[PDB]
């Protein structure tokens, strides 16, 4: 927000515009500001390279909901945090690593449409699988009774669940047909699993999520 | 001596000559229009409008006519994939730059979007349009028989339906707009090269409330299959007014009997395809028809030009035969202006042919690949002939499965499901044809290339040929397309900051030619502001040098900085193809 | 021979309803212009307001027509013309106004495709830049003060301010439009002195809103004339309908004597409730403007390659209402003239007649709208109101009107005639639609040009005879109904012909070839062309079916003949009407 | 989103001189700009609006007092 501040005040200084100045001094800058001179031409560069920053504020996608829980109701696959070239402000990146916001995907169950948003929190930890994700099923069982947490399974594209009509939810989950996603009732990821191989780790993971003894 | 004396002679009243008679009026250059038929089109055909047509339609003034009544692009949204209509669904993309992966690209290509309005209604607009400018003649129900050419017109007989009474019409110029198997291109002695009744099809219009259905799932197309039915069964509902009013299609067998009139047997069908027995079904008409997919190898004869369906033909994927129609008559139109005035020679006249002639290849194969990437998708999911309901429905329900066996299943219609983009959202294949040959002169750059899929992806440039760049100015505190600002049967140069000596080159281009250039500065000379800095950006010139827009829009010939000024007039004479 | 720094070729000096008219114009035609205005932004109160038949029909050629009746009071609200005491107070005398009464009404309807509407110039004056700016053909700069020209056989050289700035630039243009309204500046440069008289009275316009729909819907008027009891003849408050019945004009007009305080709003708003009649009117002020009646016209509306249009030429008291109109038709006289000798294919000779045309029309307008000032004061003196009576004295003349006495059948006469004498601005049909022009682009025929014991101020009679307004007829064309006014017009010259007309052709051919200007030949009732469904324009064209109505791109008729056997006259016809 | 100003109406970041002045600078805001629409539809099923604290604020406590689970005490 600070950087934001300072960038705006970058506009009327690239003009050239300064203090004592008349209007008629101002209102001749904002004429000659289309001329061929060495003058002209580094204002010029200034307001566009001025105008780039101002991106920062008006669509700093990543700051807005990019932002990653790095520590705490979470546990960490082992896995690096996904980065890229783009400025991580501007720029957002949907993945399922532990602590990110859960990627939105329009999922269908029947006739309605909803998000992988909308069928996730509500007050519940959500386990999000697919084809061969049955092992879930009794991993979240055990958990219920180590940590007294309910842990809803929802597979999506199998076993009449909802539907992923457009393949998004495949392509952003990040995980296997066989693995999870662990959704917290704020629509973080507490924890993303490959596959089903890793349903007997769940109860230790609520466990650590809870901060429990 | 013939009966009428007329500059230009339109033969045929459909998307393509209404065009033609539309842009002639623009132009202010009397014409006689003739068609065979009493009446417009009573059934709706075809209904997509691409964002080319939009533009075209901005261009002759009638966009928001046509905007008032047709469908948005976002009730377009998706390409639907589905056993019945009440049943599963099989696959979806999104369709026609709705998807979030394309729209941006879909916004920024173009001032107009996409919308769905079917002949039916689309040809009244065009003949009001042409009726309120009042410089040329509509006449219904007049046969176009036969022509004669010779070096200074053409002779043609028509027959007055109604009284059947014959009489003849000289005009310098005909065009020829009378559908598939043109009598005008017969007359001309030119075959298509292709195949005709490659497949058969059964259209149906009807009104039913399949919302519910719908709805939630917003699409042009939805493609059906019944389980129980060869993959080459295909059902396709066509939304026409969500959700109440359809079109429906099948593709019976060769040994098949077909009877329009048989509407209990049609009705029975559409309920099946709908999977619900109890939704009321209204038919509308049924209409029988022949899939072809054939090219003119060569388009004009002389004096004669030929246009839309007279020249192309294939099956309605892509959606590619009305917009291309419009094309194909708007790029003659101001030619044949031009003409007219004697500021062109014959040779400007011959780049319909050149220019038009490669896009009609373009499509008629683009709409074929479409039609044979439909049957990818049952065949994906294992669906052939002698299969019962039961073993499809089996095939469908197994295929969320966790064996090999599904995993395969799921991959392959993945891979057949990404082919059905070249037919949803085609949008190299729909804006961005570049004319290579014509009236237009290369600027010795190579043409921009990049390595995505040309069909699919859209880049915009000025190279000579391409159509014009959109970006959106203002002039004063009204907003307005590159496109807006040129056409309107007029050559544009655009330019910029140092661009003052192309205001004494474009004056000379017209005591050379005849043919005045507006010279149009922007971003200086207090011309229109490129407020966003796109216009710098997709220009591809640098401040001093300039693009010469075409009266349809079309670059003729660009030049990097004002050191080129001085050949603006002999560019001009060789567009114009001038001696 | 210094650098100008821009080189157009018509400036167009002064952004008011004349000056964007004729913008719209050289858009329309496609002709590169420039158009200075000296305020920055367009008129933000409202003025002029009633728009007439003839406007609406320019505004239906330069294609805004419907853009206008967007935002317009339709005709039907504007039926009366009322002469009260106060606006709740008893009424004084009334007539039909605007062809809204029965014995005008057939006459309103079968001269124009347009009626009669009301918008006034701060909404007006958006539409018509708009327009400009969507066109994209010419500039339009506000805060740009025109200060002086120079002219030459090959040009005008004219000095600008760019006001913001402060900087001075200078345009050199082939032909420039005096367009900047009261006080003309360029009109001053030429050294052309208008007749008549500046500042021959004083007004107040007052811009309010209030509901007064209690006293104006139940007798729907543009025109409320009030009396209010206890004042002299001279004293008349005039209210005028902007948007019925919530939004206003209160005209007060102060003698000589008189203070005036424009920013006093409080006493403003207590003339207003005098005038109404009722105390517990809400009464919210939105301008007063001072301002004094002018009644003048230049003998000479163009020198050399200058041309003035609109108040510029004519000013005169806002009865008949037909400053904005003028304006919007000396715009559109004069446009059209420009572009055919920007392209070589006119001589000076016909610039030399827009003022041969326009100014017997300036001369026109200002007489009828001085007369119908005069009439005004005619209501109140028939009454017997003079200065020095009472409140008390005049509430008596008018309950005293209606009695059997032999003093009232003859102040009742009086009021009759004065009341009859309004119809010189409430009705006056001739002068808004039926103005001639005896010389200019134009070929006579021949033929005496009509006449009738009609007055000819007050009715209109449609004819073809060169130099009228091609008459309105209802044709259709397939299935669209359209005015003979819509198919002609729009740039371009045009040829009405009919059955045995195909000579006409060739005619318009060679015309084309000798002279380079374009004649669209259209027949009416055969051919296959436009039909005439009930036969009126065969009533109205004064020409045998062969023959031939030469409609210029201005909707005046420029030349007929009775029958084709005048086919081979055409060429030269249209040759000395371009002044080759 | 009922009482709120859709993200279509915030389309740009305006930098002027006065506001019936010239303009200076403008760029798309909130992702209403072809090169940003398309992520900022894919990434969620939300979008940007404006409704100030004086609409937004009521209809927090409406809910809350319909909900009727805690209680509000102003003042
Ligand atoms: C179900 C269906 C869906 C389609 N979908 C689409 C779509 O979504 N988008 C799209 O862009 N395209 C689509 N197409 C294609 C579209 O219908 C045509 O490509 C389009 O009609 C081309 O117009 P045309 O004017 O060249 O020909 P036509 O519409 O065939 O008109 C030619 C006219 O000339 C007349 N004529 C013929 N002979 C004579 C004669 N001797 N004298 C006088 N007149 C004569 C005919 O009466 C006819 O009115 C579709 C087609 C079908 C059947
Ligand atoms: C209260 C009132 C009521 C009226 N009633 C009616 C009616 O009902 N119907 C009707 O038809 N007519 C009516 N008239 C007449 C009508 O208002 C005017 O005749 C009309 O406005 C004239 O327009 P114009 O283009 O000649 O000039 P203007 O309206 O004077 O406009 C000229 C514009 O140019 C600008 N300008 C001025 N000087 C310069 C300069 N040197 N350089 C550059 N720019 C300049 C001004 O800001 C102005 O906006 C009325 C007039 C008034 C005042
Ligand atoms: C599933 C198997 C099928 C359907 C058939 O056996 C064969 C393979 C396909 C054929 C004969 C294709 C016919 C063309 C078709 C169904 C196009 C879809 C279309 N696309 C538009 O694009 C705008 C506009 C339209 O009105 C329509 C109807
Ligand atoms: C009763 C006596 C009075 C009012 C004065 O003393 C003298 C006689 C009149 C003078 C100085 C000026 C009168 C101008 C006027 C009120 C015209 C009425 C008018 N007619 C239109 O025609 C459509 C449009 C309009 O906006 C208006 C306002
Ligand atoms: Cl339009
Ligand atoms: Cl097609
Ligand atoms: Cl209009
Ligand atoms: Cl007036």
């Amino acid at each position: 927000a600070f950087r934001s501040m300072v960038d705006l005040i970058g506009i009327p200084q690239a003009l050239g515009f300064t203090e004592g100045q008349s209007p008629e001094e101002q209102w001749r800058l904002l004429d000659t500001l289309h001329e061929d001179t060495e003058e002209a031409r580094q204002r010029r560069a200034a307001l566009a390279a001025a105008t780039a920053a101002i991106h920062g504020q008006a669509n700093a996608h990543g700051v807005e909901l990019g932002y990653r829980y790095r520590t705490g109701a979470l546990v960490p696959d082992g896995t690096p945090e996904p980065a890229d070239e783009r400025d991580p402000e501007l720029y957002y990146r949907a993945t399922t690593w532990p602590g990110a916001r859960l990627p939105h995907a329009w999922l269908e169950n029947g006739r309605h449409r909803c998000s992988t948003l909308d069928v996730t929190g509500r007050g519940r930890f959500t386990l999000l699988t697919g084809p061969g994700g049955e092992p879930w099923r009794d991993a979240a069982r055990d958990a219920a009774l180590d940590t007294g947490v309910e842990v809803a399974v929802l597979p999506i594209g199998a076993g009449g669940g909802p539907r992923d009509p457009y393949g998004t939810w495949a392509e952003l989950r990040e995980v296997e047909e066989s693995g999870a996603v662990l959704v917290r009732p704020d629509g973080h990821v507490a924890w993303r699993a490959r596959d089903h191989g890793h349903a007997k780790e769940l109860p230790e993971v609520m466990a650590r999520v809870l901060h429990q003894p | 001596a013939p009966d009428i004396r007329v500059p230009v002679l339109i033969v045929g009243g459909g998307p393509a000559g209404l065009t033609a008679a539309l842009a002639l009026s623009r132009y202010g250059v009397p014409h006689l229009l003739v068609n065979r038929h009493h009446g417009t089109a009573h059934t709706p055909r075809a209904h997509l409008l691409n964002q080319r047509t939009g533009e075209i339609f901005r261009d002759l003034g009638i966009a928001d006519r046509v905007e008032a009544h047709a469908t948005p692009g976002h009730l377009m949204a998706n390409h639907v994939f589905m056993s019945t209509f009440a049943g599963p669904e099989v696959a979806r993309i999104g369709a026609y730059g709705n998807g979030p992966d394309r729209i941006g690209e879909y916004r920024a290509a173009s001032p107009s979007g996409l919308c769905n309005l079917p002949q039916h209604l689309l040809e009244p607009l065009l003949v009001e349009a042409v009726q309120e400018a009042c410089v040329g003649q509509l006449r219904f129900g007049h046969e176009f028989v036969s022509l004669e050419q010779d070096e200074h017109g053409v002779t043609s007989r028509i027959t007055d339906r109604r009284t059947g009474r014959d009489y003849t019409v000289r005009s310098d110029y005909l065009i020829g707009a009378d559908g598939a198997r043109s009598r005008v291109l017969a007359q001309l002695g030119i075959a298509l090269d292709g195949a005709t009744g490659i497949a058969r099809a059964v259209t149906t219009w009807f009104e039913a409330d399949l919302s519910r259905y719908s709805a939630h799932r917003p699409a042009l197309l939805y493609m059906g299959a019944v389980p129980g039915s060869p993959p080459a069964d295909g059902r396709v509902f066509v939304s026409l007014r969500p959700w109440t009013e359809w079109l429906h299609l099948t593709f019976p067998p060769p040994t098949a009997d077909v009877d329009v009139e048989d509407h209990e047997a049609v009705r029975a069908g559409i309920r099946e395809s709908i999977g619900d027995p109890t939704v009321d079904v209204t038919i509308k008409n049924v209409s029988a028809w022949e899939v072809n997919s054939a090219v003119a190898p060569r388009y004009a004869s002389g004096r004669v030009f030929c246009v839309g369906d007279a020249v192309h033909q294939n099956p309605p994927t892509n959606g590619l035969g009305l917009n291309s129609a419009v094309a194909d008559s708007f790029n003659l139109c101001w030619k044949l202006k031009l003409a007219l005035e004697g500021l062109a020679g014959p040779g400007l006249l011959d780049t319909y042919h050149d220019e038009r002639q490669p896009v009609g290849r373009q499509i008629v194969d683009r709409a074929f690949r479409s039609m044979v990437d439909l049957i990818g998708i049952p065949q994906a999911l294992g669906f052939t002939e002698g299969q019962s309901p039961e073993e499809q429905w089996r095939l469908l329900d197994t295929l969320h499965e966790d064996t090999e066996e599904a995993r395969q299943r799921r991959a392959a219609l993945a891979a057949a499901t990404a082919a059905i983009h070249g037919q949803a959202n085609a949008h190299g294949v729909e804006l961005g044809y570049r004319y290579r040959t014509g009236a237009l002169v290369p600027d010795g750059t190579p043409e921009p290339a990049d390595e995505r899929d040309p069909e699919l992806y859209y880049r915009a440039t000025t190279w000579p040929g391409a159509r014009l760049p959109h970006a959106w100015l203002e002039n004063g505190r009204h907003r307005c397309s590159t496109l807006d600002v040129t056409g309107r049967g007029r050559f544009t140069l655009l330019t910029g900051p140092g661009g003052e000596p192309w205001r004494d080159a474009a004056r000379d281009a017209a005591l050379d030619t005849g043919v005045e250039v507006a010279v149009l500065p922007i971003g200086a000379g207090g011309g229109p502001r490129d407020p966003y800095g796109t216009w710098a950006e997709l220009r591809e010139v640098e401040e001093s040098g300039a693009v010469l827009v075409r009266p349809d829009g079309h670059v003729a010939w660009r030049a990097r900085d004002h050191g080129h000024a001085k050949e603006l007039p002999e560019v001009m004479a060789r567009v114009l193809h001038q001696p």
